RNA sequence: AGCUGUAAGUAAGCUAUGAUCCAGAGAUUUCCGAAUGGGGGAACCCAAUAUCUUUUAUAGGAUAUUACUUUUCAGUGAAUACAUAGCUGAUUAGAGGUAGACGCAGAGAACUGAAACAUCUUAGUACCUGCAGGAAGAGAAAGAAAAUUCGAUUCCCUGAGUAGCGGCGAGCGAAACGGGAAGAGCCCAAACCAACAAGCUUGCUUGUUGGGGUUGUAGGACUCCGAUAUGGUAGUCUGUUAGUAUAGUUGAAGGAUUUGGAAAAUUCCGCUAAAGAGGGUGAAAGCCCCGUAGACGAAAUGCUGACAACACCUAGGAGGAUCCUGAGUACGGCGGAACACGAGAAAUUCCGUCGGAAUCCGCGGGGACCAUCCCGCAAGGCUAAAUACUCCCUAGUGACCGAU
RNA sequence: GUAUGAGUAGCGAAAGACAGGUGAGAAUCCUGUCCACCGUAUGACUAAGGUUUCCUGGGGAAGGCUCGUCCGCCCAGGGUUAGUCGGGACCUAAGCCGAGGCCGAUAGGCGUAGGCGAUGGACAACAGGUUGAUAUUCCUGUACCAGUUGUUUGUUUGA
RNA sequence: CUUCUAGUGAGAAAACAACUGCCCGUACCGUAAACCGACACAGGUAGUCGAGGAGAGUAUCCUAAGGUGAGCGAGCGAACU
């Protein structure tokens, strides 16, 4: 789960904010699930997001 | 002196060089046992084999 | 390369001993053989050789003028014969 | 140096000035000459190889280059020094009536 | 005309048949180290395959080749037949260091200030990681404005401590107009037309090469006629010279006297200057030495111009029947961030997640939102200069230090 | 940089005495004689560690808690020898590294094949002599291990 | 190391003679004045050998082989520690 094979789309940060205005650190991610797809012939089992597949 | 070692062939060189280095040979072992008035001819020896090798590098291409 | 490998004999009162056994004694080269050099004093001389023994020697600190540092390393081989001898004086 | 190692040779400044002589040696890079009989110096040797006895011995000492001037072989009177196209010889060509020295 | 560094001291030598020394181009260059035949506690140890050597022979010596990945091509090849994983060989590039500087990104504090402290400040600063280049980044309007407009980007002055933001507290803080440095513009996708291959629907659907075509005053395709010339380049390790960096050459004019160990000082009497900048000399020198102002010079190698070739690129007028003009995109809900702008009445620009257009009778913007008018045409690419920095080399400068 | 405290505290467990040498100079260095101390150690050998301190000839400015003619100090020369001992050209433990691989803002974390890694496994020589300083290493005598050269039948396989 | 086959696969068994056999260490200290403790420091340092009488003994006292007299001294013979 570190990108997506034809968009790009991988990790970042972000912030919480907690009614107080607090701010702390935090991840964010893209939606990846583990595809085969045929790449030149022979099928590959790659990460892809569900918005190119959709 | 290389206008003389031009005046030579690729095999009387390596003869030369075969004399030289027994000759640095027998330098080396008088200049231990207390012989050997004239120090200087080490050096040219050096020298001499020096520019063989040079000019045998420059016409071999 | 056969004319590098001896450098020069030592001349000591515990080498002139053993020129009276047939043994000799000489500087040799860092990176010689027991054989190389074997091969390289029965071209030089037209001898026979039994038994080349070797040794290493450590680097000795000296101290001149305030500036101190080590001499070189060395190496030493004792060349027996069968029967002939060398003539170094 | 403008001063060879043969050559007659006047004193400008100290001590000897108005005396001459034959360049005995020159030190370039130092810029000094030896001249002959013009800085005397007296040492006080102890016995080596060379006399083995020591004694009070005097010998030259050598001056500074800038306080000496050459002199015309062949008309005897001191000269500023220029140089000049010979036949491709490039000497010095004397000031003072252009002759060679 | 002397010389064999510091470096004395001695010993042996070299040079007028041109030493030493100086500048351009070459040759040699052990071992470790990205270290790359395998190993390892850096500078060590142990090999395999060919050719060559020592020995009667084995043992011994030398030289080449042998990591890993990628990206191109053959051979072999299979659980599983056809063939794709794989394997062997040939080919192509990387890999590490730094200038303790300058740039663009990823991630990202705290002490501190608020006279306590949570929003806020310190501050997207310090530190760490990636990628660079000689500069980077931005760059050719889905722009700035408001009548009467102007035309790519960057940098400086000013606007201005203004308009704003803010437990409206501490504090943060624009832009456009106006004046300047420098100035420059270009190329694709798409429609359409051919050559080839597959689907031989023998419909013309899939594709590969070449042509055409690049815009808002809408432009192109397409049909009609003209022309088949003319304006340029941000291009080459192609020629012709011109200069230039890297050694050098020449270069004016003073003697006596007094005091001293020694004068450049003192006193007399002269000369020189396109040269009275500076350093040295036994004390303070235009005229003693090195220089200076001025005139001259390059076998070789590297730079910068100019003009030549060679390579590329570039045409009008008309028509408005039809076709083209960048889609999971613009945009919207939810959560975060960036804009001077802390969700605010919040336009504009990004990231994650879900939903999701139109096609010139169109689409976006003018700070919520609507109508009308005005200015533009996103979802493709590149681009000199004017600006930042100095490890280093040359030449200099200082009402900068002078051995705590 | 120099005073005061001050010529003061201290001089780090323990038995010496005399004769004679050397020397400018001796409680302290050399030689002798008697006395005294340790002796499951204060004796002999070795693995770490140190790295020339080892031997011979000179020296006496500093170091040595006094002295010094002396020294583990200073100057000049010299010493370490292996088919068989210990390590490599042999084996593997813990642990470590790891082609491909699997994971993860970056950097990177882990791990398969295969390797490195003794403190363990395997593995052929002994007794005596000799130097001022090395000895299962040099020499003498008598051995052993692995190879090389020469003189002493169908690769089917019963060679 | 020892067997058994599968196996590319002239014909090697064992007599004598004479030859070949590489790299690294190797001095010296090592219950210490040479290592760890800033010191020529009453501390610390793995393993083997470790004799006699009397004794169970490596305890204890005196000794063998071997080692040592310990890097400030000469007097006096008060208080006090």
């Amino acid at each position: 789960a570190k990108v997506c094979y034809f968009t790009g789309r991988k990790t970042s940060s972000g912030n919480n904010r907690s009614h107080a205005m607090n701010s702390t650190k935090r991840t964010v991610k893209p939606n990846l699930q583990k595809v085969r797809v045929l790449i030149d012939g022979k099928p590959k089992k790659v990460w892809v997001s569900a918005r190119a597949l959709k | 002196k290389v206008k003389e070692i031009r005046e030579l062939t690729t095999a009387e060189m390596l003869d030369k060089e075969k004399q030289l280095k027994e000759e640095l040979f027998n330098l080396r072992f008088q200049l231990a046992t207390g012989q050997l008035e004239n120090t200087a001819r080490i050096k040219e020896v050096r020298q001499s084999i020096a520019r063989i090798k040079t000019v045998l590098r420059e016409q071999a291409n | 390369e056969l004319l590098d490998v001896i450098k020069r004999p030592v001349i000591t009162e515990k080498s002139m001993l053993a020129m009276d056994e047939k043994k000799y004694t000489f500087e040799v080269d860092t990176r010689a053989n027991k054989t190389l050099v074997k091969q390289a004093v029965e071209s030089a001389f037209d001898v026979k050789v039994a038994n080349v023994n070797i040794l290493n020697v450590r680097p000795k600190f000296k101290r001149m003028g305030k500036y101190a540092g080590y001499t070189k390393k060395r190496r030493k081989a004792i060349v027996t014969l069968t029967e002939d001898s060398k003539e170094i004086q | 140096m403008f001063v060879k190692k043969g050559d007659k040779v006047k004193v400008i400044t100290g001590k000897d000035k108005n005396k001459e002589g034959v360049v005995l040696a020159a030190f370039p890079k130092q810029d000094k000459v030896i001249v002959e009989g013009v800085n005397v110096v007296k040492k006080h040797q102890k016995p080596n190889q060379a006399a083995p006895q020591g004694g009070i011995l005097e010998v030259e000492a050598p001056i500074h280059v800038s306080n000496v001037m050459v002199i015309d072989p062949s008309n005897g009177e001191a000269t500023k020094v220029a140089f000049k196209e010979v036949d491709g010889k490039k000497v010095r060509v004397s000031k003072k009536t252009g002759e060679v020295l």
